[PDB]
Parts: structure tokens; sequence; C-alpha cells
């Protein structure tokens, strides 16, 4: 309850893998949706 | 990319014997007409003096570069070919 006004809780990303970025990227990958299409795959085609 | 020398009609004749000469391999001609280049504002005054001079002339019309349409947004573009993939 005390609100403690001098204390840092930030401490997570401490013990962060060097792969933690794509690590829970590709977690998140499940909850996104189709991108848009360009039409041709690519734009040397 | 200069422009500046295409703005102007120029006579010039048919090239001629060009040999070495014995001494040092020099460019001795014969010809004195070789190189003389007449200049002139329009192709009727040229042509005007090649006719009154009586040599005969030969005709080529002034190519000008055709203006193309040029836009910086065709350097991106989200589906054209245009887009560039380098600057």
């Amino acid at each position: 309850e005390p609100f403690d006004n001098s204390t840092y809780r930030n401490l997570q990303h401490h013990e962060y893998s060097t792969y933690t970025f794509l690590d829970l990227n590709v977690e998140l990958s499940k909850f996104r949706m189709p991108q848009p299409s360009s039409g041709r795959q690519s734009p040397r085609h | 990319s200069g422009v500046n020398n295409t703005k102007k009609w120029k006579m010039e004749f048919d090239t001629r014997e060009r040999w070495e000469n014995p001494l040092m391999g020099w460019s001795s001609t014969a010809d004195p007409l070789s190189n003389l280049v007449l200049t002139f504002s329009t192709k009727e005054d040229a042509v005007a003096f090649a006719e009154k001079n009586g040599w005969s002339f030969d005709v080529e019309e002034r190519k000008v570069p055709k203006p193309k349409s040029k836009s910086y947004g065709a350097n991106f573009s989200w589906n054209k070919r245009t887009r560039v993939s380098t600057k």
C-alpha cells in the first residue's frame, strides 16, 4: 500500500538475453494482421 | 552536360587525304578547305550561302532533346517499378 517514491522496479531489463528482442517479437507475431499487398512481390519485378 | 554549343548552324567540308611527312610523321594535307567551318544563325542563311557560293550541300535537321516528364516522387513508389534502390 505505501507508495515508495525512491525505488526502481524497471529491473527485468537487467536479465535480458541477446535475442530478447526477437524472442518476444516472434510471439507477438501471432497478434497481428495481414500486411497490405503492393502487387508485385519485389520492386525489381 | 553543357548545352550552348548546339545552338548554331555550322558548315564543314568533306575530309581529304592526311598523309605523314617523312620528317616527323606530321599531318601534312593538301586541301586548304579542311579546317574551315562557318557559323550561321539559321539553316536558311547557311544553305543560301552554300548555293550562292556553288558548293554541293547536304542538309541535316536540328536534332533537339525531347522534353521528358521528370519527378522526384518517381524515385519512390508503392507498386511502380520505378522505385529506386539507392541514393
